[PDB]
RNA sequence: AGAUUUGAGUAUCGUAAGAGGACUCCCUUAACUUAAGCAUAUCAAUAAGGGAAGGAAGAAAAAAUAACAAUGAUUUCUUAAGUAAUGGCGAAUGAAAAAGAAAAAGACCAAGUUGAUA
RNA sequence: UGGAAGUAUAAAUCGAAAAGGUGAUAGUAUUCAUCAAAGUCUAAAUAUUACAGGAAAACUGAUAGCAAAGAAGUACUGUGAA
RNA sequence: AAAGAAUUUAAAACAUAUUAGAUUUAUCUGAUGUGUGAGAAUUUCUAGUUAAUCCUUUAAUAAUAAGGCUU
């Protein structure tokens, strides 16, 4: 699961074309901050099953 | 590990999706003061790599310098010179444009001390780059073994000195051998060793 | 005789006077006392290896180099990590030049060993390498007696590392380890044997053809692209 | 010895020395070798007449190391040992032992022939020989021996 | 005795000894390679090189990388490395 | 409303400034002078202008030499050497490896790995 | 710059890598040798005509030696730098 | 056709085979193994044939280029 919102962008912006490329399921969802509340933190940039 | 990917892909500047990011960012820079902290580093890859590190004491700042080149500072380009030294256009800075910045980075703050700095963009009139400043006083610095030479008083103005990389490349320390035959211990330092005239006590 | 002299510079800006050098000897030669007098293995200035000169015009001649190859401590059964700490110096940018290289600093290494007298590390009696020497005394005596049967005999795995010599000696303060173990014996004047075959030997007609050979060289590659 | 100069039997005289018609002005031609080829032409053709020119390839980065080679002639071989080795090993001939000349132990690289070599065969030790030099060794009685 | 200091066969006789070790990358650089290769794509030399290639102009193609590389061995990496994309698709 | 990001005000504890600059590291395109004129060159990393340091500073652990019977961080001294080379090839400028000594010391980040992860 | 078909730095444009740099005559190829750049630190050997404290001298001996052997950068001059 | 002993012990580069792992990509990573590379022929000379042949670009060659020497 990766954020919308990670500044800068180059931190996961090849997390798509990387998971594409091993057929890893991956979706994009909106909020870090959304993300961090799972992990108990202020941000998360992202979350892995 | 994450971060062999983002260096990987800030090899390529020249694709679209870094062409753009780099515009928004340049477009911002343009508006905001020339000398200014931001939160975080922009390239966290490059950042990492020159020293910083995410801890106390370690921030970043961005500056913003009009490249190019400038004529030479002589009321309206009259020079009282030989025509060996009657040029005006096309002298180039000596000192890079990363050094020069650099500098004007540790005047602004002077209770910091510049550790590195890299490269974020230009376009037709500026050109980016962010300096990572440390806090020599602050008690995480002084109680880390392997960062507290930065608190050693030498390291007051590093950049003005040339000691860091930007600055050191441009005294001609980027590599060994007889190409840099003049630049052994440093450029002037050299050229006065070899000057000197050795008057023995016991001469013939 | 046309002159070339350049005094056109500001050369009395450039003067250097020795006018400091008879107090440099007493500068040095008082901390090189003052080192000697802290730890005196210290100022032993560290056993170095013998290595040739470079180039042609010297290559024949022996001098000191700095610090002895991995290689090398692995030949005369000597850790690395060990070697630094009683007076040896490594150096790991040595590459092995040739075996005669290996053999003969392999020597210089064994040499130093066998005169080298590690104190313990710590002074007391209840020191536990002086009590493990106790305990294992009597397996020395029975080693001994094996070792030294075989070589009266003869005369493929080996120890990878010797023991350090370690005991309570009195302190014979030795102010370097170089000079005494000399890097070229005294040369006395060789003489050989008179054969039938030395006097045939034709010198010169083998220094041209070796010298000829490597001239025809193009000549080979030249014809062969033809 | 300031005492020992001419400028203290020269007190008195007006001009030192250096001429009453022509004085002792500051320059007589040029700082240096200056006018090397206008008024000092006469100097530099007379005494250095091939000062100016250009002559022979140049040696971008010239290793001297590879030019150095000692020399030593055959008359000359026998000194490196002394004539006290020489005369104990006179009456030798093939066969027996034989004193080996070492040059290069010595620091000569090349052997030359000049001159004469005494009549006892010798075994000479050296890195290069002239054709001369060879030819004296053998006809004595002797061997050549290369290194390196 | 002694060898002989000219020639081929030239010096003292000695048992010269190292390695010529390969500066050389993994597997995992190829995985690497091709993600960072879709997420970004080709510059603009790079595009202008593989339609020289296509039209089967491949000196033209090396000549082009020369110009933008400055290497004659740099820009022959890049004509094969380039042509190698094309053939994957 | 709440979860974040970014930017400010205030309070607390600190930090920089100025003096000195003999020695140290640098920025800048002086001219007088020499070339028997002079315009490249020389004077010359020289003068003046500007910045930054400490009791020393700078450099320092090979993308280094060499072609050997091979060496091995940096610094300083001897020699190489007024030599290779540069230069209206004129006036003039001008190193470095080898070799001999003083002293000797090597360690870290980044990237990689361990993730009931701290 | 001694570095000569470019030794070093900088600027404009261009811009790498299943690595590669160097072997100082430009170029391509094949071998060979030797290193592994683009981050940081690091004592000792070295310099010193600021200044402070000392010791020496084939140095000067009141027109000499620092400008200054006394309330010397003082008296005095200049708007001022001096 | 004629003279010729050649110097003497601590070894790594890997050209590789053969296995123990991993991989799909211009695929790599250990270890077992032999030779290599090993040492207790070479030169001269006469008649052929082939080739090269004014010197240099300093690790070795090649075709271009450049520099030398004489006029």
């Amino acid at each position: 699961v990766i954020a919308h919102d990670v500044e800068p962008l180059e931190m996961v912006v090849y997390l798509p074309y990387l998971c594409k490329k091993l057929q890893v399921p991956y979706c994009i969802v909106k909020g870090k901050a959304r993300l961090g509340q799972l992990i108990h933190r202020s941000t998360a940039a992202v979350v892995a099953v | 590990g994450a971060y062999k990917y983002i260096n990987a892909l800030n090899r390529k500047k020249q694709s679209d999706v870094l062409r753009f990011l780099r515009r928004i960012r340049c477009w911002e820079l343009r508006h905001l003061p020339r000398i200014h902290r931001v939160a975080r580093p922009t390239n966290p890859e490059r950042a990492r790599r020159l020293g910083y590190k995410p801890k106390s004491g370690f921030v970043i700042y961005s500056v913003r310098i009009h490249r190019g080149n400038r004529k030479v500072s002589a009321r309206k380009g009259i020079v009282h010179r030989k025509p060996a030294c009657q040029g005006i256009h096309k002298i180039k800075r000596v000192k890079s444009l990363q050094a020069i910045a650099e500098q004007r980075v540790g005047k602004h703050c002077g209770a910091l001390r510049v550790l590195n700095s890299y490269f974020i963009g230009q376009d037709s009139t500026y050109r980016f780059f962010e300096v990572i400043l440390v806090d020599p006083f602050n008690a995480a610095i002084r109680n880390d073994p392997k960062m507290n030479w930065i608190c050693a008083d030498k390291q007051k103005r590093r950049e003005a000195r040339g000691l860091t990389s930007a600055a050191k490349k441009s005294r001609g320390f980027t590599g060994k051998g007889r190409r840099y035959n003049k630049i052994g211990a440093g450029a002037r330092g050299n050229l006065k060793r070899r000057n000197l005239l050795q008057l023995k006590r016991y001469r013939s | 005789a046309v002159s070339n002299i350049h005094f056109c510079k500001d050369w009395r800006s450039k003067v250097h006077t020795w006018f400091k050098q008879p107090f440099r000897k007493i500068r040095r030669h008082q901390t090189r006392v003052e080192k000697a007098k802290a730890v005196f293995p210290a100022t032993i200035k560290s056993l170095k290896p013998s290595v040739h000169c470079m180039n042609q015009r010297f290559n024949y001649k022996l001098r000191l180099g700095r610090g002895f190859t991995l290689k090398e401590l692995r030949a005369a059964k000597i850790d690395k990590n060990l070697a630094r700490t009683i007076g040896i110096a490594v150096d790991p940018r040595r590459k092995e030049s040739s075996k005669e290289c290996l053999n003969r600093n392999a020597q210089r290494l064994t040499e130093y060993m066998n005169r080298l007298v590690v104190l313990p590390k710590v002074h007391a009696a209840t020191a536990k390498r002086l009590v493990l020497n106790k305990k294992n005394a009597e397996a020395k005596t029975k080693k001994a007696a094996e070792i030294k049967k075989f070589i009266a005999e003869h005369n493929k795995k080996t120890k990878q590392f010797n023991k350090l010599p370690v005991q309570q000696k009195e302190a014979k303060q030795v102010l370097d380890a170089n000079k005494v173990i000399r890097l070229t014996a005294p040369c006395t004047l060789e003489t050989k044997t008179l054969t039938k075959g030395m006097k045939a030997f034709d010198a010169v007609a083998h220094l041209r053809k070796a010298k000829n050979v490597a001239k025809a060289v193009s000549g080979i590659v030249k014809g062969q692209k033809k | 010895a300031t005492r020992f100069r001419q400028t203290r039997r020269r007190r008195g005289h007006v001009s030192m020395g250096y001429g009453r018609i022509g004085k002792h002005r500051k320059q007589r031609g040029g700082r240096g070798n200056a006018g090397g080829q206008h008024h000092r032409k006469t100097w530099f053709t007379t005494f250095h007449p091939d000062y100016f020119g250009k002559h022979g390839m140049r040696v971008f980065h010239l290793k001297a190391n590879k030019y150095y080679c000692p020399s030593i002639n055959v008359d000359s071989l026998w000194s490196l040992v002394g004539k006290d080795v020489q005369a104990q090993y006179k009456n030798a001939k093939v066969g027996e032992e034989v004193p080996v000349i070492d040059c290069v132990k010595h620091g000569y690289f090349k052997v030359l022939g000049k001159g004469f070599l005494p009549k006892q065969p010798v075994i000479v030790r050296a890195r290069y020989f002239s054709e001369k030099a060879q030819q004296k060794i053998k006809a004595v009685g002797g061997a050549c021996e290369l290194t390196a | 005795m002694a060898g002989i200091a000219v020639g081929l066969k030239r010096g003292y006789p000695v048992h010269t000894m190292t390695a010529k070790r390969h500066y050389g990358v993994t597997k995992r650089k190829h995985v690497v390679n091709d993600v960072i290769r879709e997420a970004c794509g080709f510059s603009a030399y790079e595009r202008h090189m593989m339609d020289l290639l296509r039209r089967g102009l491949d000196k033209k193609a090396l000549k082009y990388a020369k110009k933008h590389l400055g290497t004659h061995k740099r820009g022959l990496a890049k004509r094969d490395e380039i042509q190698r994309a094309l053939e994957a698709i």
